[PDB]
């Protein structure tokens, strides 16, 4: 199953809560909203607000609001009213680039990652009707890459440039009150700083906590990919690929994992939590001039069935207008080498 | 416009790889490098870019085939590694 | 061409129009061309002081001090006589044609105003072959610079004569073409062994002239010219003085022309690697 | 700085050598080249230009200089080669060279051209000007000037496509040229047809060259055609002339009449409409919106001096009729102010001289006979040091 | 072994060229390639080389979004230096409408491959890696049809002249 | 209800809004401009638009350039210093450029093409010979452009050349400053009580600010200039030193939109004007 | 102007021209000798090489007509061979009718007014004769050489060239 939209590349995808709706920018000033009419895709929206490029996006599944971020260093919200979207004045207190940006779980607060070596998090205030910037600075160094929330909306993971994933505790005070405690640690403020990974080697594209959030795991650029636990005490455990280089992953138990990279076409994971092992799968695929239907890298991957758990729809989008959607029992049938926990 | 000051911001053995290797004959390739583990290919890597960086007599042509068979065993991404590493030897 | 113009393309279109005036009876005109040729030879063609139907050819250089010691004389008023008149001011030679002595067949000084350069390089020549000839032998070699950097070296010897260019490539890539030039003249003999040979070498003069003040530098090669007298014989003097005086000027051209053969073959090459490159580029 | 420079002129359809100091030039050879029908050494020689190349039937006769752009390099590169070991004689590192080029060519062109002369050349000096400036230096030594000036109005009458230049302190304008399609070639084709329907027995195969000589010789410009046919009606003696032929083949001499494409001849320059529909606008104004495109300072010097070029204003008092074509234009436009309305009427003047066959050329002898052109010349080392960005643009 | 010589670098082109989008981390809204600019230290990748000889070389230097490799050239005698430097002196006048190279080459190399992120974007860049062997598969072969070619050339230019004597 | 009549560029509009409602220039000649304006300091209302009391504004818009310090509610007028450096005149040395380039253009009828390329194309550098390791070395900077006749250019070099050589008083035929000198002799020809406080206190304000990396070029120079007059030469007494640069997204329609949040309005106005008191 | 007054009156698409006939007496009459057809041949050959002529007037579309029947007179006197031969060809196409206002055949409908009636149809019908009857006998004396039956081969090459692309009859 492949639908190709364009000639560009598209930043990144998401979708509305049935994950029937798609929005990506295929790399211009305008983030376009698509959406399935049977098998026929219709451009049912056109955002022309930023001045300068976008790079991540994420739809509010939930509030229906979609979050920005791109290179004037302007991050705006666009919350749907009516027909016509309308966006909304963040000011992050950085001067540059942003990277990437996601929804936390409980729609309040949205986490940004960046090139002047902080995190800006803006939780939204009620009295002057804003979001808030406040800043995780210590000890981030380098440029954010990605980013993922711990489903508590309490915890934050953070991966940049300095190779080094250091997973926070950002828990603002005044619009949460206080959380369960967390097999990290015991005491969290905003700006806490939890485990820093030992990976000094590799930039840190891509991160995520598991359903979880106990469980997360990280691929690095040196074709490696490694994962660690809350539960079993920061035990980072290693595992070298030996394919090409990559970039998005994902669960799809709390420690099944499937990965995708600059060959476009998947190689799923499990973490043997039992042998303490972190083992490569075997592509669970089945095979211009190219094998895989899309023709450039990933961007991204993520989920259309129900949360990273159930879990069984999932699609590809890269750095061209193509899309491919794939399904977990789709490809239980054809592999003979799998492996699924 | 006369000073850098883009860096002072308050922000942010040799030889005895390449003599074995050349005295090993290129009809024992598979069995040396085939003979070590996960690590051990991507240490074989970094050997590699020692003696194609610093060439001698008969240095560089004997070498591409100890690259032809460290290919499909490292792969693609095993090359990387020599890359990314930012402390390396 | 392959074959330079020893012919003079410059006066041949020129006073060739200017008999046809006559012959049809019309009136000259105010003709006064200003123009050059290899060699730093200059040419005037005018009305001398004002009449049109006076043509006065006109022509200077710097080698009738170094030159007119070696028989000039004797040669081109010989030859053309009449025609040869007072050298007009600031020239060394000045010929003269009126139109109102028109000759019979006029194809004949038409083209005998185009050997205006060569009847000078042939007398020295014709002085030395009858050295040649006549064996008499004990002479001083002929030096004759023809540029500033320029020196002609002849030498008369008992079986035949050798001649010598001092040759400048001025440039510095010319020099290794230029090298690949003289290997198949110095293998000339490879199926014409009826040609005049030819030695070379480069920076180093020969030992025969080691005596004088021969330069030694990048941009200097020495070429030879064994003369036998099967083409310095009373049959071929004029011949041979044709090919001979141009043969600096003619290996200027095929060094400059083996540049302009590989400007027309990199070009298609540059279309071809840009053609490849807009593939990989999408159809979209 | 005792010999003298070329000045290499490439016209459309006839290039203009010579060397500097000349009031004319040593050739006016047509700008054509035979190559045969890839060829090596003897094979990749064998290069004739111009007469030769009309006359040759063995070998194709490409027109690579079309437009006035080139179309092909590699077949320009080897008529620049035999303009001078064969037609000049010059001495090929000597001379300090001048190469003219129409107006809009791209600075990539001229880094083309520029680089052979410094790669398979070696030439001491060199500079690559426009047409257009060096068409109103000839206009200097005119006696319908007494002061110099470069600033003013050329008109382009080429052979590929006419066109019409505004041009002020030595550089042109880019932005109000304007192509127009009428040449010195339209005017070959339809009186060739004109004479295909009067004259009878002229072979059909040569009868360009037939139509040509008759334009060369005969042609006038007729002031006012409503009394011109009356003139040929009542006087048959001093308007009929009869052209004598020479048949190429069947060896033999023809006499034809000299009759009604005589004054039509140059009138389809007044209006296009004679041979072309895709025109309605005549030469009396669109010479004055190319006018009223400049900027409001810069009109009034505009007006002073128009220059004729080319060869296609070789017409009997062509600057005559079209000084008052553009009076009739210019005081309409002014009638239309004083009627809402106060502005001076301003006087409109054409520049005609003896050179205008080839003006084009004898600008470049009023420059390389001069000490100014010794200092603005890209030497060989200035190639060499700093690159071909150093002569991809022009000097002064 | 003239063929996996150019297989090697094959291999190693590829695994160079993995790039993306990376906005600059010193200046303020701008995008310039990180392996020339060198401002950022540990971007930069490790430079490596490959070999088939004492001359045969070929230098990768790999960033985030752009890499710098650069070739050497089989240069036997002077003849072809000249033959050397100008097909060089050629092409580098056109790096403006063939346009992913450098102007000036290495100091000590012959010609410089700069490709950025977005010359991967708007090309195959599965291919632009086979166009990069493409170039050293023929200039091998280019610049020996044109000794061969002066070699012969010559030889048509004299005997004409020397016969005529 | 506010009103903003400029000098090169005149606005109008209502209170309480967004933007300036309607945009029309001033065609003796500005009391015409009554007409056509009632049918449908600037750095106090600059600063409270950022919110903020004293400060460094960088005022560089089409006609002028002017650098002012401003306290909380009075300006510093003494301290207020304006120069002669335009914007226009990065346009008529950027044609200069791109002539020598070769392209033909003419300094009256080309300008507003030219125009187009300068807020498109052109830019600032953070230093000029690792800058200028790109013309002579590389191909990036080269970008295509089309001209409204068709033409397609292609510029390269001459893009990050918008400000330099009439910093340099031969190209201006002026003595003078660079951008961030007049900047650093103004501060320290302020007080010593507000003076770390003005290191964090820089706005840019002006169409004449967008150019992209000019808060990374102002950065990068008054950490040669406190260097080199104040502090002379000591290096971890530097990297205790506060440099905040700042500039608004929406800074270009800002001047109007700022004085709309200190604009606390009333029932009448009519009531103080000499002719309609 | 030249071709129109008010004292004479619009009559059809044109008005109704003040001719001078073969025969004197009660007509649309002038006092000079030259006539519009005189005129219609006199300016014919600075006519003949347009597109498109401007409208100035109403008498254009009378001169116009007599261009089109000139053209149609060309095709003609290609084919003649003595001054009788001539003239009983053009009193062939003198007699022979063709379409005339808003008539569909006839070319360039859009520009005339056409007469509804049938009343004013029938006159210009009877002055359309004598368009075709007065020109005719002028067109000997100046096609034709003073030596008769000697056709003048500057009324020869107008024969492919045309008012515009149109055929007349099809
Ligand atoms: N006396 C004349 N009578 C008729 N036609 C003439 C006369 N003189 C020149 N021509 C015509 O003018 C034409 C030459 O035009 P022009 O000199 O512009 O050509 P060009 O120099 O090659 O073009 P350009 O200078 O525009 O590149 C010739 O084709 C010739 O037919
Ligand atoms: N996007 C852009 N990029 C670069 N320069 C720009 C941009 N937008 C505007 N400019 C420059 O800014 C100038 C106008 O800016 P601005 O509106 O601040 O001045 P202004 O208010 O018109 O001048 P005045 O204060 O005299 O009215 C123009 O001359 C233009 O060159």
């Amino acid at each position: 199953a492949y639908h190709s939209f364009l000639v560009e590349p598209i930043s990144c995808h998401a979708w509305n809560k049935d994950r029937t709706q798609i929005a990506i920018c295929p790399n211009n000033h305008e983030v376009h909203i698509y959406e399935k009419s049977g098998a026929k895709w219709t451009k049912v929206h056109e955002l022309k607000e930023h001045n300068g490029q976008v790079t991540g996006i994420d739809w509010a599944p939930e509030s229906n609001r979609i979050v920005t971020c791109g290179t004037d260093r302007n991050a705006y919200v666009w919350t749907l009213k009516g027909r016509t979207w309308k966006p909304t004045l963040v000011i992050l207190r950085i001067n540059r680039a942003a990277r990437c940006v996601r929804w936390a779980p409980n729609e309040n607060k949205f986490a940004v990652g960046s090139g002047s070596r902080v995190i800006s998090i803006c939780y939204f205030e009620q009295e002057n009707d804003w979001w808030v910037c406040k800043h995780i600075k210590k000890p981030i160094r380098s440029t954010v890459l990605s980013l993922d929330w711990h489903p508590n909306n309490v915890l934050l993971a953070a991966g940049s440039c300095d190779f080094k994933c250091r997973i926070f505790s950002a828990y603002i005070k005044e619009v949460e009150e206080r959380p369960a405690p967390t097999p990290w640690g015991s005491k969290m403020p905003f700006g806490e700083l939890m485990f820093e990974s030992s990976s000094s080697c590799g930039w840190v594209h891509g991160v995520c906590f598991s359903a979880s959030g106990s469980r997360v795991a990280w691929v690095s650029h040196d074709s490696t990919v490694c994962l660690a636990d809350a539960d079993k005490k920061m035990a980072v455990a290693t595992l070298a690929s030996e394919t090409l280089p990559l970039l998005a992953l994902t669960f799809i138990t709390d420690n099944s994992l499937v990965a995708a990279g600059h060959d476009c076409f998947p190689v799923l994971f499990t973490y043997d939590a039992a042998a303490g092992m972190l083992s490569f799968g075997g592509r669970l695929d089945v095979p211009a001039g190219l094998d895989s239907l899309h023709k450039n890298s990933v961007s991204q991957i993520s989920v259309l069935s129900g949360g990273k758990a159930k879990c069984s729809q999932f699609c590809t989008t890269g750095m061209d207008g193509g899309m491919s959607i794939w399904d977990v029992k789709s490809l239980e049938s054809a592999l003979k080498d799998l492996k699924i926990k | 416009r006369r000073v850098d000051i883009d860096e002072f911001d308050e922000n942010k053995a040799q030889g005895v790889v390449l003599k074995v290797l050349t005295n090993f004959k290129s009809s024992e390739i598979e069995q040396a490098v085939q003979s070590l583990d996960r690590n051990g290919v991507d240490l074989l890597m970094k050997y590699i870019y020692k003696g194609f960086e610093k060439p001698t007599e008969n240095s560089s042509a004997v070498l591409l085939q100890w690259h032809e068979k460290a290919l499909a065993v490292g792969g693609l991404g095993s090359i990387i590694r020599v890359l990314t590493a930012r402390k390396t030897v | 061409m392959i074959l330079l113009e020893v012919n003079n393309r410059i006066i041949e279109e020129t006073l060739a129009l200017k008999f046809e005036n006559a012959a049809a009876g019309n009136k000259p005109e105010a003709v006064e061309v200003t123009f050059a040729d290899f060699d730093g030879v200059l040419y005037h063609i005018s009305n001398p002081n004002g009449d049109k139907t006076k043509v006065m050819v006109s022509i200077s250089l710097k080698f009738y001090k170094e030159l007119q010691a070696h028989g000039a004389d004797e040669l081109l008023k010989r030859v053309y006589g009449s025609f040869l008149v007072n050298p007009e001011s600031g020239y060394n030679v000045s010929l003269l044609y009126d139109l109102e002595n028109l000759p019979a067949s006029k194809d004949s000084i038409v083209h005998q105003a185009g050997m205006l350069k060569r009847n000078c390089f042939a007398s020295v020549f014709e002085k030395y072959f009858q050295f040649q000839e006549e064996g008499k032998e004990g002479e001083n070699r002929a030096v004759i610079h023809y540029r500033d950097d320029e020196t002609m070296y002849v030498e008369s010897k008992k079986d035949r004569v050798t001649v010598v260019f001092s040759t400048v490539f001025k440039d510095d890539d010319d020099v290794v073409i230029g090298k690949v030039f003289m290997q198949e003249f110095k293998e000339g003999r490879r199926a014409s062994h009826t040609a005049p040979q030819v030695l070379f070498s480069h920076r180093e003069p020969p030992l025969e002239l080691k005596d004088t003040d021969a330069a030694v530098g990048d941009n200097i090669g020495y070429i030879t010219f064994v003369l036998f007298p099967r083409h310095t014989n009373a049959s071929a003097r004029d011949n041979t003085i044709n090919l001979i005086h141009t043969f600096r000027d003619y290996l200027h051209y095929h060094i400059k022309c083996s540049k302009a053969y590989i400007h027309t073959r990199m070009r298609a090459k540059t279309s071809d690697f840009l053609k490849v490159l807009n593939r990989a580029r999408p159809d979209a | 700085g005792r010999l003298p420079a070329c000045v290499v002129d490439c016209g459309t359809g006839y290039t203009k050598l010579g060397y500097a100091g000349n009031t004319e030039p040593q050739f006016i050879i047509p700008s054509c080249i035979a190559i045969k029908e890839v060829m090596k050494g003897v094979d990749d020689l064998d290069f004739f230009i111009g007469d030769e190349a009309i006359e040759k039937p063995t070998y194709a006769t490409k027109w690579p200089i079309r437009h006035g752009i080139v179309e092909d390099w590699d077949l320009m590169e080897r008529f620049m080669e035999q303009v001078i070991f064969k037609y000049l004689r010059a001495e090929p590192e000597d001379h300090y060279f001048l190469l003219t080029e129409p107006p809009l060519n791209t600075p990539e062109n001229r880094e083309y051209t520029a680089e052979i002369m410094f790669e398979s050349f070696n030439v001491p000096g060199l500079y690559i000007a426009v047409q257009a400036v060096l068409a109103l230096a000839a206009s200097w030594t005119s006696r319908q000037v007494g002061e110099r000036t470069l600033t003013g109005t050329v008109i382009d009458s080429g052979d590929g496509v006419t066109h019409v230049i505004p041009v002020a302190e030595g550089y042109v304008i880019g932005s109000c040229i304007k192509h127009i399609p009428i040449a010195g070639r339209d005017i070959t084709y339809f009186i060739q047809q004109l004479l295909r329907d009067r004259e009878v027995g002229i072979p059909p195969e040569q009868s360009l060259e037939t139509a040509k000589a008759v334009k060369e010789r005969y042609s006038y410009v007729c002031p006012d055609l409503v009394k011109e046919f009356n003139k040929y009606d009542t006087d048959g003696s001093k308007w009929i002339k009869q052209y004598t032929g020479i048949n190429a083949i069947s060896k033999k001499e023809f006499s034809i009449d000299v009759g009604y494409e005589r004054f039509l001849g140059p009138e389809i320059f007044f209006h296009p409409e004679f041979a072309n529909p895709d025109f309605t606008q005549p030469i009396s104004e669109v010479v004055d919106e190319v006018i009223q495109n400049c900027p409001i300072d810069v009109r009034r010097p505009l007006y002073k001096n128009i220059v004729l070029s080319g060869g296609s204003t070789m017409f009997r008092d062509f600057g005559r009729r079209l000084q008052r074509d553009l009076k009739r234009t210019v005081d309409a436009r002014l009638k239309l102010s004083e009627e809402l309305s106060k502005p001076k009427p301003i006087d409109v003047q054409v520049i005609t001289h003896h050179m205008q066959r080839y003006a084009v050329w004898f600008g470049g002898s009023m420059l390389a006979s001069t000490p100014e052109f010794y200092q603005v010349c890209h030497t060989k080392k200035d190639y060499e040091e700093i690159g071909p960005s150093i002569c991809r643009h022009n000097p002064v | 072994t003239l063929r996996p010589y150019l297989s090697a670098v094959r291999a190693t082109l590829q695994a160079a060229l993995c790039l993306e989008n990376f906005s600059s981390q010193v200046v303020e809204r701008h995008n310039k390639p990180e392996v020339e600019v060198r401002s950022s230290k540990e971007l930069l990748l490790q430079p490596v080389t490959i070999s088939r000889n004492e001359k045969e070389k070929v230098l990768i230097e790999g960033s985030i979004n752009s890499v710098r490799v650069s070739i050497a050239v089989k240069q036997a005698d002077e003849i072809e230096k000249i033959l050397c430097h100008k097909f060089m002196r050629f092409m580098m006048m056109r790096a403006e409408n063939f346009f992913i190279l450098r102007r000036k080459p290495v100091e000590g190399y012959d010609i410089s491959f700069l490709i950025t992120n977005f010359h991967t974007e708007q090309m195959y860049k599965h291919k632009l890696v086979d166009f990069v062997i493409h170039f050293m598969e023929e200039i091998d072969k280019e610049i020996s049809e044109m000794k061969l070619s002066v070699n012969a050339r010559a030889r048509i230019v004299a005997e004409e002249f020397l016969k005529n004597f | 209800v506010v009103c903003d009549n400029g000098t090169g560029f005149v606005k109008c509009g209502y209170a309480g809004s967004n933007f300036p409602e309607h945009i029309f220039p001033a065609i003796d000649d500005m009391k015409h401009l009554w007409d056509y304006t009632f049918g449908p300091i600037q750095a106090v209302l600059t600063l409270y638009a950022q919110g903020l009391l004293t400060g460094v504004v960088v005022d560089s818009g089409d006609g002028v350039t002017h650098i002012c310090p401003v306290y909380e509610g009075f300006s510093l007028p003494h301290l207020t210093r304006r120069l002669d450096i335009a914007g226009r005149d990065i346009t008529r040395y950027l044609i200069k450029l791109l002539l020598l380039r070769g392209y033909a253009f003419n300094h009256s009828a080309d300008f507003e093409t030219v125009r187009m390329i300068k807020e498109k194309l052109c830019y600032v550098g953070y230093n000029i010979e690792q800058e200028q390791k790109l013309a002579l070395e590389t191909t990036v900077l080269v970008e295509s452009y089309t001209l409204p006749d068709g033409r397609i250019i292609k510029v390269g070099g001459e893009r990050f050349e918008a400000p330099e050589a009439l910093f340099q008083p031969h190209l201006i035929n002026v003595e003078g400053v660079g951008v961030a000198e007049l900047l650093f002799n103004t501060i320290q020809a302020a007080d010593i009580d507000t003076r770390s406080e003005f290191y964090k206190h820089i706005v840019l304000s002006g169409g004449s600010t967008m150019y992209p990396g000019l808060p990374s070029r102002l950065e990068r120079e008054l950490k040669q200039l406190y260097l080199e007059r104040v502090l002379k030469g000591d290096v971890e007494k530097l990297s205790k030193f506060k440099i905040r640069i700042e500039d608004p997204p929406r800074r270009k329609h800002m001047v109007f939109l700022g004085g709309a949040v200190l604009a606390d309005i009333m029932k009448d106005k009519d009531n103080f004007w000499m002719t309609r008191q | 102007s030249s071709l129109m007054d008010p004292d004479t009156k619009l009559i059809g698409n044109m008005a109704l021209l003040p001719i001078r006939s073969q025969f004197k007496g009660p007509a649309p009459r002038e006092t000079k000798d030259t006539d519009i057809v005189d005129e219609a041949i006199y300016y014919f050959k600075a006519n003949v090489f347009f597109k498109n002529y401007e409208i100035k007037n109403e008498a254009d579309r009378t001169l116009i007509y007599i261009t089109l029947y000139i053209s149609e007179c060309l095709k003609k006197l290609q084919k003649c061979n003595s001054k009788s031969q001539g003239e009983k060809e053009m009193y062939t196409l003198g007699i022979t009718n063709f379409p005339i206002p808003g008539e569909p055949g006839f070319p360039l409908n859009a520009i005339y007014a056409k007469p509804a009636n049938k009343q004013e149809d029938e006159v210009m019908r009877a002055y359309l004769q004598q368009l075709r009857q007065e020109t005719g006998l002028r067109l000997c004396e100046k096609v034709f050489d003073p030596q008769n039956d000697k056709p003048s081969k500057w009324w020869t090459c107008f024969v492919k060239r045309q008012f515009m692309n149109k055929s007349l009859s099809g």
